[PDB]
């Protein structure tokens, strides 16, 4: 119990001054008005998660209705309709070679789905297993690599063409409900119900950095576009960011309106400014560095499930639970 | 779990000061190109309506 | 997958047939469906063409009134039919399938092809046969009467090279872009009024004829052609 | 816009069968289970199952470390709760109807209970007095939507009981109650 | 005096019709939530009652005003028809929405399989048509009227008034009112038995079936009453209720509904 006390010591001597003294200085943004430029319908139940591919224009979007489906946001067109063996999927993918999906869940197994095949019909290219927990996050590290976060407190690497897993992940001591990549796709940071977002490289296999800031769980995560900071929602209504450098927490956009959990939050191109989805029918957009409300994003009439950006930055897709994917800018 | 204490004391941590430097250097370098800062031009914008 | 046609034979003119495509090998249901016939000694020529549920569905200006085109999903088969047909009606066929949405590859596999014997946009194929060397770049050029740019900014324009003796390749969709099965070799290139296919590295199995091809229009006029020879 | 024309044309069939899936859909009224069991459903692994009766489908959810996945689980039209009460874990099953409860999102969704392998308790075993004193202890318990007890076929009973769910919602829609 | 009171009145009644009915229709479309099969009785009841408010109620307004019928013979004949036409599409609308809740209620299991889409088309088809049916035809055909009134018309034509003959009478009395009052005594009787049944045994449907039953039978019995007794200054008077009954039928049927009160709110905040 002294070594961590030790370590508890010198992570608290290695901090002189926080962020709040030297941004009060900086000019802010006012507001955003940011209204709904776009509408996507045809979905039977509560969409659970999305994201977009790399081209900015594509998106997939699975529900409990039991079917995935990928538009193309420009015209509302519906792109691909897969229908998913099983009902219950609570994560998506898309991969940055823009020809693979994934989806997994409650059923135990990760499927990934080949779009560009011979025939016009696409088929499950890989229904792989080896996971006791049900899945959280599936993003897409490669073409053949893929990391996968499942609630049996460890996440895993896996190959797509042989199917094992290369490299395991079994530091925490929660269940993962959020995992997120580093857009260099060198590191990947989660989090878990003990409260500990711990950050990963992928080549060595084994926790980096650990993270100890909030309270109840970390229930939603995000990565900085610069790739040295990440942003987190808790059930404490908190959305504590972190640095990677410096190991220790910079500043916290908690506002005590907000007693409820958070669903997911977001980072613009630019990272100044972090959206972010709650509870109470709205989402709030702050500002990275000011932490002071800019605008609200209300305009839906259940939970806000997932709302994520763009590569490029032109638009926001927040899948509520209400069967309907509005599209901002 | 004395390697993950290990590794800890190991971990070489460094001063906020920098990285809050760092963070806000690059958000104020790449914030004239990214939307959703400031509205943007019919114009370019993808989805005029 | 696999295309099969049956029909065709001599015949007196003022008379009907019917032709028939199998398709083994995909779920042609989603897959909208084309006719195109070739004369003896002309380049390819449109017929017909049927959407994925047989909704929308579009003719030839030249031939509309005599000419029938149907289709059956659970058969998996679908038909032609040709009444009071002519002398110019003297050509063979071929059954082309096509996928269209955002990032799909239309006319992506021809039929075998079955026999059968007895202004608008143009393009122009000035070219016709340019010997060349090996290690050497291969230029072709097509042009358009209407520049084929719309308003999306893609360019609708199609390359159809074809082996000396088996049904015409897809190679260039979208005057940009490249098919699943083409080597790297071959480009695409051009403005948006005069386009062009560059190939790099020269083998025999880039032997053949090459046919540009439009889309904004329905009606789909093609381009008249290009012998290769080494 | 030929090509646009015919991915608007492909997008409208999608959408046609997206329809007729939600017409199937519509005509489901799924149900979920927690918590023998076993031969109530065949009369980590989902046993996921559709059942008609009656002319009327259903779908039932066959389903230990609590999770957030129950918050997913908001429109089911009923949760049978099973327990088979041969016993300590009888206050684990009372523990996890008390987090059901505390969930704040399975509000408004009708949990049944049952109290199932009657003849397992009669083993073990007014005798019946004692049976029926240990079950209205169940029940205070479960005093802490509306829930429907069931003790000693069961699938006439669920379908009453879904019946009778179905029927004070749709009262609660138009104010009848 | 009492000229202008009445008249701000009518315009107050005309008014408040179609101000409820149109922000029912916009609040249905724009907010795309209430689309669902069972909310297309109540926008096309709304639609409905605003062709009453936009046609009839101006006309009998205007001649209730002015006195003097201001306009053409075959406009009175039009006049007439639209009254018939629109106000029996609003009670048989009414019909079907009771029909909607009775087996959203007494059959709820299953309910979604013998209510879907191509039901409510061919309900909602079945409404129109025969109101098309019964009012159009005879007005324009001449059997709407006897002999004996024809030579009443060709006397002074100065003057209309809407009089029927015995066929006349009794088939629009029983495709307006009687088939669907009986419905209604049935489906919405049935309901409130099983809603008393169910709130004795959990151990308020009272007040809104009688509210919502008895406001449509207040305001349509003494007008057909007056009609069927005397085919053999107060028909003004019975027509206005009528038309009042038109102005409630959008507040009352959107009111009661939870998804609708929030619809309204939304609406009127919206303002
Ligand atoms: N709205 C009163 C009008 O005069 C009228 C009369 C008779 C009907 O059957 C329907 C409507």
């Amino acid at each position: 119990e002294q070594l961590k006390n030790q370590i508890r010591d010198a992570r608290k001597a290695c901090a002189d001054a926080t962020l709040s003294q030297i941004t009060n200085n900086i000019d802010p943004v006012g507001r955003i008005q940011m209204r709904t430029r776009r509408t996507l319908r045809g979905h039977l139940a509560k969409i659970y998660a999305m994201h977009w591919g790399t081209d900015s224009r594509l998106l997939v979007s699975a529900s409990q209705d039991g079917k995935l489906i990928i538009w193309d946001s420009y015209t509302t067109n519906k792109v691909h309709a897969i229908p998913l063996r099983s009902s219950w999927v609570m994560t998506c993918a898309y991969a940055p070679s823009g020809n693979y999906v994934a989806c997994g869940g409650l059923d135990n197994i990760c499927s990934i789905y080949n779009l560009k095949t011979r025939e016009g019909n696409v088929r499950v290219s890989r229904e792989l297993a080896g996971h006791t927990g049900y899945l959280s996050c599936c993003r897409f590290l490669d073409d053949n690599q893929i990391v996968t976060s499942s609630g049996d407190t460890t996440c895993a690497l896996w190959d797509i063409e042989t199917g094992q897993q290369t490299t395991t992940f079994t530091g925490h001591t929660g269940d993962v409900m959020s995992l997120s990549l580093a857009p260099d796709t060198r590191l990947f940071v989660s989090g878990a119900c003990d409260a500990s977002a711990k950050l990963w490289d992928v080549r060595e296999g084994m926790c980096r950095q650990t993270f100890t800031g909030h309270e109840s769980d970390i229930n939603a995560i995000c990565f900085f576009p610069n790739g040295n900071a990440f942003a987190t929602g808790s059930d404490d209504a908190t959305c504590r960011l972190f640095d990677l450098r410096a190991d220790q927490e910079l500043m916290t956009y908690s506002h005590d309106n907000i007693i409820c959990g958070i669903t997911s939050v977001s980072f613009s191109k630019s990272g100044r400014l972090l959206l972010a989805g709650y509870d109470d029918f709205n989402c709030n957009v702050w500002d990275a560095l000011k932490a002071d409300r800019a605008g609200v994003l209300a305009g839906h009439d259940n939970r806000v499930s997932c709302l994520g950006v763009t590569d490029d930055g032109m638009a926001v897709a927040t899948g509520s639970w209400d069967s309907f994917l509005k599209i901002w800018n | 779990l004395v390697e993950q204490l290990k590794m800890e004391a190991n971990i070489d941590r460094i001063k906020v000061s920098k990285a809050a430097a760092d963070l806000m250097a690059y958000c104020e370098a790449h914030a004239k190109e990214d939307p959703l800062l400031t509205p943007v031009p019919a114009s370019e914008n993808p989805f005029r309506e | 997958v696999q295309l099969v046609e049956s029909g065709g034979g001599l015949v007196q003119p003022g008379g009907s047939r019917k032709l028939s495509c199998s398709a083994s090998g995909f779920a042609f249901s989603s897959f909208g469906m084309h006719w195109v016939r070739q004369a003896p000694e002309k380049g390819l020529e449109w017929v017909a063409y049927i959407s994925s549920g047989s909704g929308t569905i579009y003719y030839a200006d030249t031939v509309k009134g005599r000419f029938t085109i149907s289709r059956d999903d659970p058969k998996n088969t679908l038909f032609l039919q040709m009444t009071s047909l002519r002398s110019e009606d003297t050509a063979m066929y071929y059954c082309v399938r096509s996928i269209y949405y955002y990032g799909s590859s239309p006319f992506d596999f021809w039929g075998q092809g079955t026999t059968l014997t007895v202004s608008d946009i143009v393009m122009t194929q000035a070219t016709s046969s340019v010997p060349v060397t090996p290690g050497e770049s291969v230029s072709i050029s097509c042009r358009s009467s209407k520049s084929l740019l719309h308003s999306n900014g893609n360019t609708y324009l199609y390359w159809f090279l074809q082996r000396p003796g088996q049904s015409p390749q897809l190679l260039i969709y979208r005057m940009s872009n490249l098919a699943s099965g083409v080597p790297d070799r071959f480009s695409g290139s051009g403005s948006g009024t005069a386009f062009t296919l560059t190939i790099s590295r020269l083998e025999a199995e880039d032997v053949g004829v090459y046919y540009c091809m439009q889309h904004l229009e329905y009606p789909l006029t093609f381009g008249a052609g290009t012998k290769l020879e080494l | 816009s030929a090509e646009d024309k015919a991915a608007v044309e492909r997008s409208k069939m999608i959408e046609k069968q997206i329809q007729k899936d939600k017409q199937i859909y519509r005509a489901t009224h799924r149900l979920l289970l927690l918590g023998g069991k076993n031969t109530i459903v065949k009369q980590s692994g989902i046993f996921e199952t559709k059942f008609q009766v009656d002319k009327v489908n259903f779908h039932m959810f066959d389903v230990d470390e609590r999770r957030k996945w129950i918050q997913c689980f908001n429109d089911v039209t009923a949760i049978i709760f099973v327990t088979a009460c041969s016993s300590n874990r009888l206050r684990a099953s009372l523990k996890l109807f008390d987090s059901i409860w505390n969930n704040k999102w399975l509000r408004d969704t009708s949990v049944i209970l049952f109290l199932n392998k009657q003849d397992l308790l009669a083993e073990k075993i007014e005798v019946i007095r004692a049976k029926y004193f240990i079950r209205d202890e169940f029940l205070r318990i479960s005093t802490a939507h509306y829930c429907y007890p069931h003790f000693t076929e069961n699938i006439r009973r669920v379908f009453n009981d879904c019946r009778d769910i179905i029927q004070r919602m749709h009262l609660r829609q138009y104010e009848l109650l | 005096l009492k000229l202008v009171l009445k008249t701000l009145a009518l315009v107050t009644i005309i008014s408040s019709a179609v101000f409820g009915n149109l922000l029912v229709v916009t609040s249905v479309i724009r907010h795309h939530k209430l689309r669902i099969t069972t909310n297309y009785f109540i926008v096309s009841l709304a639609l409905a009652d605003t062709l009453v408010a936009l046609f009839a109620m101006t006309f009998n307004a205007s001649v209730t005003i002015s006195g003097r019928w201001l306009f053409n013979q075959t406009v009175c004949d039009f006049w007439n028809s639209c009254d018939v036409l629109f106000s029996t599409a609003s009670i048989m609308h009414l019909c079907c929405i009771s029909v909607d809740r009775y087996y959203a209620i007494i059959k709820p299991l299953e309910y979604p399989t013998k209510i879907t889409g191509r039901t409510v088309a061919i309900m909602l088809t079945c409404a129109w048509v025969s109101s098309g049916l019964i009012s159009f035809i005879p007005i324009f055909l001449g059997w709407y009227t006897t002999n004996e009134h024809l030579v009443y018309k060709v006397e002074h034509p100065d003057e209309c008034i809407f009089v029927v003959n015995k066929p006349y009478a009794i088939i629009s009395s029983s495709v307006s009112f009687w088939i669907p009052c009986c419905i209604m005594l049935f489906t919405y009787w049935r309901i409130y038995v099983e809603a008393t049944r169910q709130e004795k045994m959990l151990c308020k449907a009272a007040k809104t079936l009688g509210i919502i039953m008895g406001a449509f039978i207040l305001c349509w019995l003494p007008f057909f009453l007056w009609y069927v007794s005397i085919t053999m200054l107060v028909v003004d008077l019975l027509f206005w209720i009528g038309y009042l009954n038109s102005s409630l039928n959008p507040v009352i049927y959107a009111y009661f509904n939870r998804e609708f009160r929030q619809a309204f709110k939304e609406t009127l905040q919206a303002i």
